[PDB]
């Protein structure tokens, strides 16, 4: 076992092996943006796909081009916890190598007239953190990945358009990744039509006279050939036998001087076998057969050179004289069956009104640029670049592929441009489908949505800078000059930057991370939005959408989403799911081969997974592999049923493969009602991380990989043995062999003590282990703000007892003892931010300076010299933070206050007071204050203060740094000088810089000592080099805003406690409100006098169905009193052997469950610390969907000797009589969510007033008032309260005189109204005037 | 004509295109510094500041 697991192991009850450990859980960000940046040679990705394809640019002469080399990305200038700090993009410049090769016009490619090679900068480009996210202008951003329409080809078809007709109408569209879309389709009377950029609809043929196809090509290309034999006698017509499916004989069919079918009945399968057989080649047509058919090309007059008969019109009788008298012999018509081939691209031909080429270019030219009056150079550009030019479109190698899927074709590749042979494939396969073969697609299907990550979405925006850039590029290169332009000159930074600046601050599925918790971030940076730039709209989505769909098993959570407005939208990723190279989601599977389940994993998308039959993970498996129940529970072509156990091809990996990472982390999912289970998963993310962190008695297992994997812990790089634990730093040197050859060995990890995060809660960290104490790569070294010993905890288990208490527990209402508000156990540290900015005004620079008008010693005594707090000042709200007072000008005052400052001889001071306070009703504790000032402006007392000290600070810190490194290696060279050459008296009496120049025997000895020289050399250079970087980093100025002096921010830090109105929840989507905080002696007591911290409703859990926290509090009360057992064994100081004993047979109790733990070969300390670490109750491991049975939870609670009803017999605090028939209590863990009611609780008697409307509305301190909405005054009106309404029409809202007039009444105890006319009226009066419309007011 | 033609639209677009009017030669200072800054920004690889912006323009900080 691990060091961090031998210390506290989970027991677990799952039962199905697990086979592939849960990936890296935010591999889709890191993969995504790493391809973004890291050079690709060969098949284009990021940015050497942008630049490869902006670049070359040939200027629009030919003269000159502009050439693309290479790219590098440069240093950060500052690392991301400096960004943090200065409030900056924590980004990296690039740098592209680029050339301008300048031609000589007279000789024919004198290439050599100008090279010019330069590097030139553009644009900045953030850069991805180690955990998934962008320091975006000093606060955490995440880009949430996108599930877009994939390009390609969709043939869609809807139904009942046309309700009336009742029939099924098609549609073809074909949507490039950038590029115009082009959509087919037909009418209720059959006739295709195209509609390029959804224009007007076009006669669909029309298309194709733009691509060079003549009448008699485009059916050649459509239809079928009949031919007629004019054989010297009445129309003999070559039969193709298959041709006669389900018809109807109008005319009897004879040859070789039999009858086959008789006229006037349906022409039979049977008849058709027998033509074939018979080999009939030519039957004798009627003449009046041919009155119907239409001819295939245009036949002319060969006797004398003239036209007969164009090509597409229907023959009769006097068409077919001409047609044999003129010589033809042989005759070409259409094969427009009603069933299996329509007259589609006839019917449209004959209503298309072109007739050649440009005819139809100018159409589309009409339709594209109505009114513009066209040319043949405008339209032929236009309708060229449409589709055929690989700069105004792009389908991309995902359309390229997903066009050649809906087309059979066997090429995966191909290119970007539309082709003659896709529109034709496309029409053909929009007619098959029209005719009956083939289906339509869904556009729902996940192998038809596709993954659009952070690095190409950055790759796409950073394309369209450089297409912003490559227009004037192109401008400069035409006309500028040659000889005297560099690369540099012409390149401009602002476009590029200004492009991928707008998108990782501004877009909108870039944004703040949700930092209210370890998952909470690990879930954001896995979510999956369909908005944004090519997505949906939460008001025009449809339904079809949002509904789960039987791909997204494997793929997509069918339980975690926001039950709002945004209900399907947005979704998270599966646990195991991962993303093909095309984007398309994907799912792991074990291979099954000859009935055995193999061991080997492959990962099948949503089409290759249809068409196999993959088994479930609750089937049971024996020792060979081979299934045990013959008939395995499968799933096909997405449905389910029952199948051999030979005719399965793949199983599921595990049985939480279907779920996201935070429905997996609730126990007992499988006993809940989906809908509970989704408001669980929902608010399991808003916990607050309370003051000190308590594992789950109950969890999943999958604790311990969502806190590893969120990087809110510090793991350890590499193993070693603890050299120094700090509460802020955790120094560990490392092994021998893990180390490697020219450094010290020592990691040093310095834990990010109180610190706010997006949402004011505090991420802090902990070290929980223990000096000179071994680890290995891997182990947590330091808890993060709410994690346990590694494993996530986002709340406390506590007493729940099942039963009403005297209506404190009313409709979701929590009743909460009094021992869990003494124990601050549920108090969470709320640091908050608020700053004072000096800003340079008309009347003058503002200061910050202690002196502070109208204001005494009182308040002034916790302020510094400066007029800056001190740090740990506790205020509270209007305390003064900083004193700022700025310049102020004449007072127009009344002749009353005029006489009263002459009386007293007090004229008041020409500087007005606006010092930052503290907000009201808020308290707290500075706990830190910084300073940023101009560059340029002289720095206060207290700025030189801080940064002396941050300057010292720093200094020690890296004098420690390398003090710690140079001691190990100093280490290092005694422990290879002991080998070649032990030196006692004259070896160690030198000090440690005695090795230099000195020498001994040559062996690795000398050679690391002379490697250790250079170091020293180096080492030096780099001490006092980069110190004297970070001091001229610490003492260097700040780009503040212009117009900005210097900028003050003060750090308070709140510590709230529980109270009425705080939501607390559970994991089961069992919220509520906090009622009561009940004396301890109250609460319903057990027989053993001990109390219940929380008591719950029994009415919630019903109609709710969330029966898991039923169970989970069974398991819950066993675990705990395994625990207590424990306790009892340490506590009466028993030996090791019957701790071990106990123990180890609360390990293995379950029916057959995977885990097996052996204490024999635990060290009896590792067995005192292990016990240690369950005396507060046995952790236990429910996995999602392979639980603990309700046969394992009695076994538990007979183990503990507890009731194995789990329900035992309360007597009521107050009168001390028993509670009538037995209640079930046991430990439910419960969450304390962000609905804090100080936040949520606000008045308002009068404040701020909006400018225009003239009516309430503040926020800053005082927010604005309740608005009182339309409904609300449907109410008043129909209660009949006409004096309510007015006067919160009038005087409460808009009348300005009425509003102060009153405000006066109240004041001199007379409660009556004078309103008068609300501004919005007459506002909306003066802006209805100003459409030149007479509105007025008809006065008496 | 172009010379003309290039005055009268680049002095309009100046006199308005502005909701606060800036006169005119303060355009011209202001565009001025756009180039500058856009100079020195390629040859440094960061934003000048307005001392050395100040040094190269010609004109006090």
């Amino acid at each position: 076992y691990s060091y961090t697991e031998k210390k506290r192991i989970r027991k677990d009850f799952g039962k199905r092996p697990q086979v592939l450990d849960v990936p890296y859980l935010l591999s889709i960000q890191l993969d995504s943006f790493q391809k973004f940046i890291e050079q690709d040679p060969e098949g284009q990705y990021g940015l050497e796909a942008a630049f490869r394809s902006v670049f070359p640019i040939q200027s629009y002469s030919g003269n000159s081009e502009l050439q693309y080399v290479s790219y590098r990305l440069g240093e950060p200038v500052f690392d991301v916890q400096e960004c943090q700090i200065r409030g900056v993009t924590y980004s990296a410049p690039l740098r592209v190598k680029l050339r301008l090769v300048i031609y000589e016009r007279e000789a024919p490619e004198g290439t050599v007239k100008d090279i010019k090679e330069q590097e030139v900068y553009m644009g900045e480009i953030p850069l991805m953190t180690d955990n998934g996210t962008f320091v975006i202008n000093g606060t955490e951003r995440v880009i949430v990945s996108q599930l877009h329409r994939s390009p390609g080809v969709f043939f869609d078809s809807d139904k009942g358009k046309t309700h009336s007709s009742g029939k099924v109408l098609y549609n073809a569209r074909i949507i490039p990744y950038r590029g115009s879309w082009l959509d087919f389709e037909f009418d209720p009377k059959d006739n295709l039509f195209v509609r390029i950029d959804r224009r007007r609809k076009l006669p669909a043929t029309i298309i194709l006279r733009a691509l060079n196809y003549t009448t008699e090509q485009i059916l050649d290309l459509f239809f079928e050939k009949v031919i007629f034999e004019i054989r010297d006698n009445k129309l003999q017509m070559e039969l193709v036998p298959e041709r006669l499916r389900g018809e109807t004989a109008s005319f009897d069919i004879e040859a070789n001087g039999k009858v086959y079918v008789e006229k006037g009945r349906r022409i039979t399968a049977r008849h058709i076998r027998q033509l074939e057989k018979d080999d009939v080649k030519l039957i004798e047509v009627p003449v009046e057969y041919i009155a119907g058919k239409v001819v295939a090309k245009d036949y002319i007059d060969e006797s004398t050179g003239e036209l007969i008969c164009a090509a597409n019109m229907e023959l009769s009788l006097d068409l077919l004289a001409k047609l044999s008298q003129s010589g033809h012999k042989r005759i070409e018509t259409l094969f427009t069956n009603d069933l299996d081939h329509g007259p589609y691209i006839s019917e449209t031909l004959r209503v298309d009104p072109t007739n050649d080429r440009l005819s139809a270019l100018v159409e589309i030219y009409r339709m594209m640029r109505p009114g513009e009056p066209p040319t043949r150079e405008a339209a032929e550009s236009l309708f060229e670049n449409l589709f055929f030019s690989e700069d105004r479109y792009d389908l991309s190698a995902v359309g390229r592929m997903k066009f050649n899927r809906s087309l059979l074709r066997e090429e995966i590749e191909g290119s970007g441009i539309l082709s003659k042979d896709d529109i034709i494939d496309v029409m053909k396969k929009l007619i098959d489908i029209r005719n009956g073969k083939g289906e339509v697609d869904d556009i729902d299907h996940l192998g038809n949505r596709r993954i659009r990550s952070v690095g190409e979405m950055a790759e796409n925006q950073f394309r369209v800078g450089l297409v912003r850039v490559e227009r004037a590029v192109k401008e400069r290169l035409s006309l500028g000059d040659l000889d005297t332009l560099m690369p540099q000159d012409m390149i401009n930074a602002k476009p590029i930057s200004a492009a991928v600046k707008e998108f990782f601050g501004s877009s909108q599925l870039s944004q703040f991370m949700d930092q209210n918790n370890p998952l909470s971030e690990i879930t954001h940076k896995r979510r999956i939005s369909a908005l944004g730039p090519g997505g949906l709209t939460r008001e025009r989505a449809g339904f079809e959408v949002r509904d789960v769909h039987p791909t997204h098993y494997g793929r997509v959570c069918p339980i975690e989403t926001p039950e709002g407005p945004n209900i399907g939208l947005i979704n998270s990723l599966s646990v195991y799911a991962q993303t093909n190279e095309y984007g398309f989601l994907e799912t792991p599977y074990r291979k099954v081969t000859d009935g055995v389940v193999t061991d080997e994993i492959h990962y099948l998308s949503a089409i290759e997974e249809g068409n196999y039959v993959i088994a479930q993970a609750n089937s049971n498996l024996d020792e060979e592999g081979h299934f045990v129940e013959d008939l395995v529970t499968c799933r096909s072509k997405g449905e389910s049923s029952l199948f051999s156990r030979d005719q399965v091809d793949y199983m599921d990996v595990s049985t939480q493969q279907v779920v996201s990472v935070g429905a997996s982390l609730i126990p007992f999912l499988e006993h809940d009602d989906a809908n509970r289970a989704l408001m669980g998963a929902n608010m399991q993310r808003q916990a607050v991380p309370t003051l000190r962190a308590d594992k789950p008695l109950v969890g999943t297992g999958m604790e311990r990989a969502v806190a590893v994997d969120s990087g809110v812990t510090a793991v350890a790089k590499r193993g070693g043995v603890v050299q120094y634990v700090d509460a802020s730093r955790i120094v560990i040197k490392v092994n021998e062999d893990e180390m490697y050859p020219g450094e010290a060995g020592i990691d040093i990890y310095n834990l990010t003590k109180y610190t706010r995060s997006n949402q004011n809660t505090c991420i802090n960290q902990m070290p929980c282990v223990s000096l000179g104490e071994p680890v290995e790569r891997g182990d947590v070294l330091a808890d993060g703000p709410s994690t346990d010993l590694g494993e996530l905890a986002l709340g406390q288990n506590m007493r729940v007892a099942f039963m009403p208490w005297n209506g404190y527990n009313f409709e979701d209402s929590i009743l909460v003892s009094e021992r869990v508000v003494q124990e601050d156990r549920f108090t969470t540290i709320h640091i908050q931010e608020l700053a004072c900015v000096s800003r340079d005004t008309k009347l003058g620079p503002e200061e910050i300076t202690a002196d502070i008008p109208n204001v005494g010693e009182a308040a002034l005594s916790k302020l510094d010299e400066s007029g800056i707090v001190y740090i740990g000042a506790e205020v509270t709200g209007g305390d003064i933070l900083v004193g700022k007072v700025t310049p102020k000008g004449e007072t127009q005052l009344t002749p009353e206050e005029k006489l009263l400052r002459a009386i007293f001889g007090e004229k008041a001071s020409d500087v007005k007071d606006s010092s930052l306070r503290v907000p009201n009703g808020v308290s707290g504790t500075v706990i830190d204050v910084q300073v940023f000032t101009r560059d340029g402006v002289e720095k206060d007392k207290r700025a030189l203060e801080i940064e002396e000290m941050q300057l010292k600070q720093a200094k020690k810190d890296l004098s420690e740094e390398l003090q710690i490194l140079e001691a190990g290696l100093f280490s290092r060279i005694r422990a290879v000088l002991v080998a070649g050459g032990v030196e006692a008296e004259k070896l160690d009496k030198l000090p440690r810089d005695r090795w230099l120049e000195l020498g001994l025997t040559d062996e690795e000895k000398q050679n690391q000592l002379e490697q250790l020289a250079e170091q020293y050399d180096e080492l030096k250079h780099e001490f006092e080099k980069k110190l004297e970087a970070k001091r001229r980093k610490i003492t260097q100025g700040d780009d503040l805003a212009p117009g900005v002096l210097k900028i003050v921010k003060v750090y308070l830090a709140v510590k709230r406690r529980i109270q009425p109105g705080d939501k607390m929840a559970g994991r089961h989507g069992n919220k509520g409100v906090i009622s009561k905080i009940n004396p301890i002696e109250d609460m319903p007591y057990d027989e053993n006098g001990t109390p219940v911290d929380i008591v719950l409703n029994p009415l919630g859990v019903p109609s709710r169905m969330n029966i898991g926290q039923i169970l989970e509090t069974h398991l819950g009360m066993a675990a705990k009193g395994i625990g207590d057992k424990i306790n009892a064994m340490l506590k009466q100081q028993q030996e090791v052997a019957k701790l071990r004993e106990f123990i180890q047979r609360a390990y293995d109790l379950g029916a057959d469950v995977r885990q097996k733990v052996d204490l024999s070969t635990f060290s009896d300390e590792e067995v005192m610390r292990l016990a240690e670490n369950l005396r507060k109750g046995m952790p236990i491991a429910t996995p999602v969907f392979d639980g603990a049975k309700e046969a394992e939870i009695k076994e538990l609670l007979k183990l503990g000797d507890l009731p194995t009803s789990g329900q035992i017999r309360l007597y009521d605090g107050r009168t001390g009589e028993q509670f009538e028939r037995p209640v079930t209590v046991g430990y439910m863990y419960m969450l304390k969510l962000n609905h804090l009611v100080d936040d949520k609780m606000h008045a308002r008697s009068t404040g701020s007033y909006s400018l225009v409307t003239q009516q309430p509305l503040g926020g800053k301190a005082q927010f604005g008032g309740q608005r009182f909405g339309e409904m609300e005054v449907w109410a008043l009106e129909a209660y009949g309260a006409a004096y309510t309404l007015q006067e919160m029409l009038t005087v409460k809202s808009d009348d300005v005189n009425g509003r102060t007039k009153m405000y006066k009444n109240i004041v001199d105890g007379n409660h009556q109204m004078e309103p008068g006319m609300p501004e919005s009226f007459n506002v909306l009066l003066k802006e209805i005037r100003s459409l030149g419309i007479n509105i007025e007011l008809e006065d008496e | 004509a172009t010379w003309w033609i290039r005055q009268a639209i680049t002095r309009s677009i100046a006199d308005q295109a502005r909701t606060i009017r800036i006169p005119v030669h303060m355009i011209e200072t202001i565009n001025k510094l756009n180039r500058i800054s856009r100079q020195m920004l390629q040859e440094m690889g960061r934003e000048p500041t307005p001392e050395e912006l100040a040094e190269r323009m010609l004109m006090p900080e």
